[PDB]
């Protein structure tokens, strides 16, 4: 009837308020459309990533553009230590006086918003300094966005339409993207590094109509075409060095120095540079390893095909998998969510031990946001990975293809795989929660001394080997006379060493039994998260209780009431049933980061040892204790530059709530409700001259769950991100 | 800032004027037949 | 079949209800939207007035509860332009009906909305 | 040192022009 | 056997009206009748609530739903001993017999009756979804 | 409902009926904040859950402990 | 509409039939089983999708299998 | 770990001084051969020799002035910290590995009836406490039916899902 959903017939001719739902729902899952072929299929894919690369370049140009306009980066630049960073001005109408004062925060900018993203840090580590300059990258970043929306139109052009081969062609693009994706944008990056964001750390000015003239190094290229590069690692920044100065500056470009500036408590830049170069030299030796239109070079499908043990422990081993993972886009969105968010927890893991930007440490309020987004991400494409499994398993695996090989092997055991997975899990949350009960009714009888608490003492000999000597485990790094200690002596270890038995930084920290129990907590809840995934994955295709289930697809509300009763069965509700557990993971992690860096700014590292042993100290000595400035953002007695995190931190309350109605309450009772309530429009005058186009109906079940969880995480994510920057920005 | 005037136009049409037009250009697609 | 009551059926409600503008026996639908707009664009203003966030500063209470009910009465205009296009693809119940229909309610809101001005002002 | 008003007026033409190829880049997708 | 026509002259149920009843769905889309032929003046419920009283001979019930005439010839057999005939109604005034479409009640197997929906194996020897990526059918089951 | 029934008991007899008459007056146990504070969601949420729900969860080591393990185990 | 389908394992026990709040159901002759009789579905159009008729199903794995498709105004149950 | 052993901390000396000041504070209010005076007494007598038991047992405590156990056999066995992990690991998977056969050996024998679901819910208790105390042994018989081959049903013989 209507033509909305252009793309499915089926969901056009729906005649209720569904047609709109799931044709927004379903407007991105290609492989569904209505007459969609491979080639057109893959052609949409590229240029919608176009649109996403252009829409990402954009973003960077906004926050770019608003900083220049609105922030005050060259008096950060001053005085990094002592200035809160801008985001961008307030303009709202809704304001009161008293607001208009507390956001302005005693400057003359206005109503201000004080970023929390370190993009300050890091515009002023690469060599950034004036507005003029970020301006410049914000219009370069702009038209940037504007080239990739033209190739992304272009490329959709008959003419300039890439063939399906094109778009097939994995040794080609593995080279491609491994020698200049990664290794030649590191090149240039360390090229940047060289001679543009060293020199600015050393009080030299170096832009566009200089550096033709400027030499990175004193003695030039000679050095390094002669062969002799040490060279370049020759007086490097001494400790007394002051960032962006003169001051105590050496000359080298390419360093190991390990450890961090002085001053700015971060990486060195030179450091930087040779890592960069290395990882350049390195990814684009990895990018001439497959065979393209040269005679030269690995074919994947034989790289597969021969690694099969003999023994026949892993059947036909790896053969077909070539045609299995390049004919599935899921299995590649699969791998590449599974990687990336890895990557992303990493990213979170090291920026906070090793912070790559001068005078990121000392902004708290930065590191424990940065901390927190990532390993957010992480856990939500961690979830898409196992989705995008599931739905491999369900639309693009073939059983006759795949005919003994590790796939069908690893579905030929998945109960071992699942019931192991629910046998850990069991272990680790009776034990884990049994040893902090027990610990809380040791604290609330007056006993302390007869808490469980469990050393840590693998982690603690780990930290020992790699250099911390306060546990007394004498090997490797922290022996003296070892081979270890004795090999990087005159390299890295001088640094290392110092920023490891440092106890001011966040490198290695101190760890003692709370630490164990919330690693065991933490190992719960990816253990968890990873059963209910795996279980969901593996069981997509079918099980005792619904055997056909391939037939009905990757996401579906129920087989109905019979055989018991199949509530939840399909793949989708086991990605949404596991959504609820990533949150829970990511909370508890994000928890502990924040509470034990709480105690360590503050300089009382005594509470979190003290107090995270049992439950009732993570409640009253975190929670509690640490959300009294936020409640008080606004009060009876007036208001302060808090008061957005209170209103956001109600708001996600507000929002969690209202996800609970549609997680609970389900379908039947609202259309029975919009029923009656569609009895009262036609019945009423005046207002039966109005009637609907699309007949009013409840939600579906599915859009249900989806749109509880929606909530459910929105309302997660919006309380911790209130509580977190308020709590570190109110004593920090 | 400077163009300090630019908030003062661009935040009511972004937010009342743009998302009027959207909604109702988008209300009328999703109902024609 | 259908359930009647003294509300739905009775006499009294029925002629009530046939001297609305909506339910008028002859009239045309642009007259219909004018007489609408004017009563409810007359009401409107009241609150916005007396409520609003100037409603404390003498003179511009008046105006910015004014000029809030003339904004809402261009916004429902717009509302109903676009649900006619949308319902409509009695002459009241047709495209050309309901667009007189809406510049009538325009028309009349905005009078009315003066009216209260003016009623304000003496 | 603050902006001036022409380099943003650059940059709202720059992102006007932008917004059209967003624009064509839709509808290309869209048919 | 033939199919009966609909007579709309037919007496209703006294029944004091509910608000349970037609929509306008029933005016500008379709709507369903059910008729039957009482033994005796009795009480049955309605199947959008309340009590009626079915008049001896012929009836004629206007519903919104084939699922509410089909309930109430479900009603009608087991506790009444009574057949009944259901009828679509479309706003053009068409008339469309609906149940027993042959005469025979569908649970008794009927000679002239043929197979739709019949697959001719067994529901485990479905294809995969693999199998009919890119042909426009439904599922595995389509094919 | 009923949660909020006894909630808006507990703050109002706290906050205006229940106290200590001295020979000034009466001091009352949450010094009269309900009329105050009780018009906002974050009036409640900090004047009555966070402040009232110290009692609980500083009650380890007394004989009210009990009622902080039975608050985190309810929770 | 829903999708019905009707698999040669039907011992033709008419409880899918009975069950059917919409009339989607019958029995036809059949040879295949015992009773003589299989399964139809001539009238998926009135299928509103309850799945009764697998709940009645006796027979491991179900004969009759409804698969939910495309949605209208009868297979929503819609009144209005 | 860098801890001390309890028996000369600081802290674990402080907070026994700690609890017994706080239990004395406690029994001031009561009269002398009362009742609470004498539970009072009793606390006070299980507190200080649970703290002259604990700096007994060579617990090693923290900063915090509280024993952490050692839990890796290594350094428990070759410095005295066996009996705070390892060997309660030993008992518990001894009375855990009697428990599991007690209830295997429970459920195999009730296979063979008549009505195996009828002695599920309704125990035959008289079999249950002779089984029961046969756990004993366990080791011994759950080590021969894994080198027989009798422990594990053959994967032929166990349903599975279609793959
Ligand atoms: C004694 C000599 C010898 C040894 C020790 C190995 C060892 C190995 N070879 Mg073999 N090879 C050997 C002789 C020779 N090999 C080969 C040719 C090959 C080939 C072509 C391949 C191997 C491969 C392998 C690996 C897997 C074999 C297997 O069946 O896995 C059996 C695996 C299982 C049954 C699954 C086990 C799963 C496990 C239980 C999961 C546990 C997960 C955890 C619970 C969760 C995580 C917990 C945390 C704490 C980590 C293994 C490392 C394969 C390989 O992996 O290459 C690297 C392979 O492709 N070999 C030749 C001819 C050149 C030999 C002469
Ligand atoms: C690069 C990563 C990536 C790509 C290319 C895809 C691509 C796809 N996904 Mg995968 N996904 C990806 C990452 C992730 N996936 C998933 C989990 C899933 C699932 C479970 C499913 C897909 C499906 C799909 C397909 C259809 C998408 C669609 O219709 O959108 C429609 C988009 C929406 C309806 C957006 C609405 C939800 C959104 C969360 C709203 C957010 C609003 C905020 C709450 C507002 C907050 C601010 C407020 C307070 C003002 C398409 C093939 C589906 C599938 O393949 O078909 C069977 C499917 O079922 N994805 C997660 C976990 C969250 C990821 C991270
Ligand atoms: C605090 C909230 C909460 C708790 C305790 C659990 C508990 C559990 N979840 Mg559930 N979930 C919870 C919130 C939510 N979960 C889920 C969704 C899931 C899924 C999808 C899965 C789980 C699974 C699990 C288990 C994880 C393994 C484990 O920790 O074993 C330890 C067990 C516990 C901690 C349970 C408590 C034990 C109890 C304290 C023992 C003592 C009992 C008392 C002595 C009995 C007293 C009785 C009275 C009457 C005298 C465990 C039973 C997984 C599982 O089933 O496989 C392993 C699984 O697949 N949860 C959602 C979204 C719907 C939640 C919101
Ligand atoms: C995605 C990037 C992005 C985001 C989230 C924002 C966010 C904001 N801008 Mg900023 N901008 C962004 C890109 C850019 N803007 C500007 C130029 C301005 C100006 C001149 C002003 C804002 C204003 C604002 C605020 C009020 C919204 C508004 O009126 O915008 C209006 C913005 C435009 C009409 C041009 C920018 C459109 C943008 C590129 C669209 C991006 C869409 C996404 C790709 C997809 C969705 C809000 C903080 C106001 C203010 O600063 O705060 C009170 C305001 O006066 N922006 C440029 C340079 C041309 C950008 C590149
Ligand atoms: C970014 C979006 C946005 C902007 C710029 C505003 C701006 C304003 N709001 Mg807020 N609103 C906005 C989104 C939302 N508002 C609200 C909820 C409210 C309420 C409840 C109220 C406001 C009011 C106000 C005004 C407060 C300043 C004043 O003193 O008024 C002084 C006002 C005048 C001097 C007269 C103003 C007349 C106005 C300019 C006419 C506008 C006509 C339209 C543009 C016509 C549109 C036609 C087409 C384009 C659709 C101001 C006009 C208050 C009020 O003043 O307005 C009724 C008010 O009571 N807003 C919600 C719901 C969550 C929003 C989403
Ligand atoms: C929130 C509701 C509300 C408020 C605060 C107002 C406010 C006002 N109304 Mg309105 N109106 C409101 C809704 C309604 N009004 C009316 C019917 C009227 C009429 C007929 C009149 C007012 C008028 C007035 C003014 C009377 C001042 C006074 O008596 O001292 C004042 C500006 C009078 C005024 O002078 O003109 C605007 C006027 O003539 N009210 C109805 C019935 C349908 C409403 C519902
Ligand atoms: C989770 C397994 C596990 C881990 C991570 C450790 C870790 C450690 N053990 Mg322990 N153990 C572990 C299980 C077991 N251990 C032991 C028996 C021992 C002994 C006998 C010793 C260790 C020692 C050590 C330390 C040095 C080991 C080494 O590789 O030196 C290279 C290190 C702290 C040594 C030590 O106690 O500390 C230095 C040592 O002498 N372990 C047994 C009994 C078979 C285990 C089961
Ligand atoms: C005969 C008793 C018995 C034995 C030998 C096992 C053995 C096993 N269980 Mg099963 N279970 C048993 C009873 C029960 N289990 C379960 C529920 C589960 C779950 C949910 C899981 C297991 C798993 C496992 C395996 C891993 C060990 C474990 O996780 O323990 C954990 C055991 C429990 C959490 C329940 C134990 C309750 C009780 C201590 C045992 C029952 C005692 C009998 C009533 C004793 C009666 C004997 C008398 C009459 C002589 C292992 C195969 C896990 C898995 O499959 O590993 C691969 C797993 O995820 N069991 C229930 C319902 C609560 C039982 C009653
Ligand atoms: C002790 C080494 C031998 C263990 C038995 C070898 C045996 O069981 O063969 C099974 C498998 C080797 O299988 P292949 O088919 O590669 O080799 C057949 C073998 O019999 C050697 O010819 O080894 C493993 O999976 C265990 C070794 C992993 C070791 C990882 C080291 C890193
Ligand atoms: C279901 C499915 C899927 C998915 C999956 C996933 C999602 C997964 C994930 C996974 C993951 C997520 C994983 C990860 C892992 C990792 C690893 C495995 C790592 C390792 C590491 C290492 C080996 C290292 C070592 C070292 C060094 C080097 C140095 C020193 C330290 C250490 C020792 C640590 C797919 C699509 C495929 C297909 C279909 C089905
Ligand atoms: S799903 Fe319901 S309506 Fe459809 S055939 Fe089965 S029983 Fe009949
Ligand atoms: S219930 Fe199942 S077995 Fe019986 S007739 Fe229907 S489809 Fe055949």
């Amino acid at each position: 009837a209507t033509k909305f959903p252009k793309f499915s017939q089926g969901l056009a001719k729906d005649p209720t308020t569904r047609r709109i739902w799931y044709g927004i729902a379903t407007a991105h899952d290609f492989e569904s459309h209505d007459n969609i072929t491979e080639e057109s299929l893959y052609q949409k894919i590229f240029a919608s990533h176009f649109g996403q690369l252009a829409i990402i370049f954009l973003w960077t140009s906004g926050n770019l553009f608003h900083v220049a306009w609105q922030g005050n980066f060259p008096q950060w630049v001053q005085d990094p230590l002592h200035v809160r960073p801008i985001a961008h001005a307030i303009w709202d109408p809704h304001f009161g006086q008293p607001a208009v004062e507390a956001f302005t925060r005693g400057g003359a900018q206005g109503p201000v918003n004080i970023a929390t993203s370190g993009v300050y840090q890091w515009w002023y580590t690469i060599g950034l300094r004036t507005n003029q300059d970020l301006f410049q990258g914000s219009v370069f970043l702009t038209i940037l966005s504007g080239l990739f929306l033209f190739a992304g139109w272009l490329h959709l052009q008959p003419r300039f339409q890439p063939a399906l081969a094109w778009f097939k062609n994995a040794e080609s693009r593995l080279n491609h993207h491994l020698s200049g994706l990664f290794g030649v944008s590191s090149l240039a990056w360390t090229g940047h590094l060289v001679h543009v964001a060293i020199p600015e750390a050393r009080g030299q000015h170096v832009r566009w109509d200089n550096f033709l003239t400027t030499l990175p190094h004193p003695q030039g290229l000679a050095p390094f075409f002669s062969g002799n590069w040490a060279v370049y690692a020759q007086n490097p920044d001494s400790s007394a060095h002051l960032f962006g100065t003169g001051e105590g500056s050496g000359t080298a470009i390419l360093t190991f120095l390990g450890g961090f500036h002085p001053q700015t408590q971060s990486l060195w830049l030179t450091d930087i540079a040779h890592h960069h170069l290395a990882i350049a030299v390195v990814f684009i030796l990895a990018g001439h390893m497959y065979r393209t239109n040269f005679g030269i070079g690995h074919t994947m499908q034989e790289i597969l095909d021969a690694h099969t043990p003999p023994g026949g422990g892993l059947g036909a081993g790896h053969k077909g998998l070539f045609d299995t993972v390049n004919n599935s886009l899921h299995f590649q969105l699969g791998l590449a969510l599974a990687s990336v968010g890895t990557i992303t927890s990493l990213v979170a893991q090291h920026m906070y031990s090793l912070p790559p930007y001068a005078f990121l440490a000392q902004d708290f309020t930065t590191q424990a946001s940065l901390y927190t987004h990532h390993q957010y991400i992480a856990g939500f494409i961690l979830c898409g990975a196992f989705a995008h499994g599931a739905i491999f398993f369900v639309r693009d695996y073939d059983p006759e293809q795949n005919k003994g090989n590790v796939l069908a092997r690893i579905l030929d055991h998945k109960e071992a795989v699942i019931s192991h997975l629910s046998w850990v899990s069991l272990f680790l949350g009776f034990h884990t929660l049994g040893l902090y009960v027990h610990n809380d009714v040791m604290q609330a009888f007056g006993t302390p001394e007869k808490q469980i608490l469990i050393e840590p003492v693998f982690a603690q000999w780990i930290q020992a080997a790699q250099g911390k000597t306060l546990y007394g485990f004498d090997l490797l790094l922290s022996q003296s006379n070892s081979a270890a200690f004795s090999a990087g002596q005159t390299l890295w270890l001088p640094g290392w060493l110092d920023a490891i038995n440092s106890n001011s930084n966040s490198l290695f920290l101190t760890i003692g039994p709370g630490d164990f129990l919330v690693h065991h907590a933490i190992a719960l809840g990816l253990h968890t998260t990873t059963l209910i995934l795996v279980k969901g994955a593996l069981d997509a295709r079918g099980s005792k209780l619904m055997p056909d289930k391939k037939d009905f697809g990757y996401s579906f509300p129920c087989d109905g009431p019979g055989r018991g009763g199949t509530c939840d069965i399909s793949a989708w509700d086991a990605f949404y049933l596991a959504v609820f557990w990533m949150l829970n993971t990511i909370g508890w992690v994000t928890f502990y980061f924040h509470w034990k860096h709480l105690g360590i700014w503050q300089g009382n590292v005594n509470q979190f040892n003290e107090s995270s042993t049992y439950l009732m100290g993570w409640l009253r000595d975190y929670l509690w204790l640490n959300s009294s400035q936020l409640i008080n953002g606004y009060n009876p007695f007036g208001m302060n530059s808090l008061s957005v995190w209170a209103w956001m931190f109600l708001f996600g309350h507000l929002i969690y709530a209202t996800g609970f109605m549609f997680l609970i309450s389900w379908r039947g009772y609202w259309q029975e409700l919009i029923e009656t309530l569609a009895w009262a429009h036609e019945r009423t005058p005046l207002a039966n001259l109005v009637r609907w186009r699309d007949k009013p109906v409840a939600l579906s079940i599915v859009q249900a769950r989806l749109v509880g969880l929606a909530h459910f995480s929105a309302g997660y994510i919006l309380t911790y991100a209130a509580f977190l920057i308020a709590s570190t920005s109110g004593k920090f | 800032m400077a163009a300090a005037y630019l908030p003062s136009v661009l935040v009511p049409l972004v937010g009342l004027v743009f998302p009027a037009i959207a909604m109702a250009s988008l209300f009328l697609y999703i109902e024609k037949e | 079949g259908m359930l009647e009551t003294p509300v739905t059926s009775s006499p009294l409600v029925a002629g009530f209800l046939s001297n609305l503008p909506a339910y008028r026996i002859g009239v045309s639908p642009l007259l219909r939207g004018v007489e609408i707009g004017l009563v409810h664009g007359f009401l409107v203003t009241g609150p916005f007035i007396k409520l609003g966030p100037l409603r404390n500063i003498p003179g511009v209470a008046e105006r910015a509860g004014c000029l809030s009910g003339a904004g809402l009465v261009v916004i429902l205009a717009v509302a109903l332009t676009i649900y006619g296009a949308s319902a409509f693809q009695d002459p009241l119940q047709t495209a050309d009906g309901w667009q007189k229909f809406s510049a009538g309610w325009l028309v009349g809101g905005l009078s009315g909305v003066a009216w209260a001005w003016i009623l304000t002002q003496t | 040192m603050p902006l001036s008003d022409s380099q943003i007026f650059i940059a709202l033409f720059i992102a006007l022009l932008t917004g059209i190829l967003a624009v064509r880049l839709g509808l290309e997708l869209y048919s | 056997w033939k199919p009966p026509t609909l007579d709309p002259s037919t007496p209703s149920p006294i029944f004091g009206g509910s608000t349970g009843g037609l929509l306008r769905k029933a005016q500008i889309e379709e709507f369903y009748v059910i008729t039957w032929d009482a033994k005796k003046e009795q009480v049955f419920e309605m199947p959008t609530g309340g009590a009626a009283i079915m008049r001896s001979g012929p009836n004629l019930l206007k519903l919104a739903r084939k699922e509410q005439c089909l309930a109430l010839l479900t009603q009608l057999r087991n506790k009444f001993k009574t057949d009944g005939q259901i009828y679509r109604v479309f706003p053009d005034g068409e008339v469309q017999y609906l149940h027993p479409k042959d005469g025979v009640y569908p649970e008794k197997v009927n000679a002239g009756r043929t197979a739709v929906g019949a697959k001719d194996r067994s529901i485990g020897k479905n294809t995969n979804p693999v199998a009919v990526k890119f042909t426009g059918k439904l599922g595995t089951y389509d094919v | 409902s009923l949660s909020i029934a006894i909630f808006h008991f507990s703050w109002k007899m706290q906050s205006d009926v229940w106290g200590t008459v001295n020979s000034t007056g009466v001091s009352h146990i949450t010094g009269g904040n309900f009329s105050q504070s009780a018009n906002t969601i974050n009036g409640w949420l900090r004047d009555f859950l966070w402040a009232q729900s110290s009692q609980v969860i500083q009650s380890y080591g007394s004989a009210l402990s009990a009622y902080g393990l039975i608050f985190l185990g309810a929770h | 509409s829903h999708a019905v389908k009707i698999y040669d394992t039907c011992i033709g026990c008419t409880q899918c039939v009975r069950a059917c709040p919409t009339d989607v159901l019958e029995m036809v002759p059949w040879d295949g089983c015992k009773a003589s009789q299989i399964a139809s579905a001539p009238r998926t159009e009135d299928c509103v999708g309850c799945k009764r008729c697998e709940s009645a199903c006796p027979t491991d794995f179900l004969s009759v299998r409804v698969y939910l498709g495309s949605e209208t105004t009868r297979s929503m149950g819609l009144a209005y | 770990s860098g801890l001390t052993p309890c028996s000369e901390s600081k802290g674990f000396a402080k907070r026994q001084k700690n609890e017994i000041k706080a239990l004395t504070k406690r029994l001031k209010q009561y009269e002398e051969g009362s009742a609470p005076s004498l539970a009072l007494k009793a606390t006070i007598e299980r507190t200080e020799k649970r703290f002259a038991n604990y700096g007994n047992a060579g617990l090693l405590c923290g900063t915090d002035g509280l024993p952490h156990l050692i839990s890796d056999p290594g350094l428990a066995l070759r410095f005295g910290h066996a009996g705070e992990t390892l060997i309660p690991t030993v008992g518990f998977l001894y009375i855990a590995g009697w428990i599991g056969t007690a209830g295997r050996d429970y459920l195999i024998a009730s296979k063979g009836e008549a009505k195996p679901r009828e002695k599920e819910y309704i125990i035959d208790v008289p079999l249950a406490l002779k089984i029961s105390a046969q756990g004993a042994g366990w080791p011994f018989r759950v080590i021969r039916e894994l080198q027989k081959g009798t422990l594990l049903e053959k994967d032929s013989n166990i349903t599975v899902s279609p793959r």
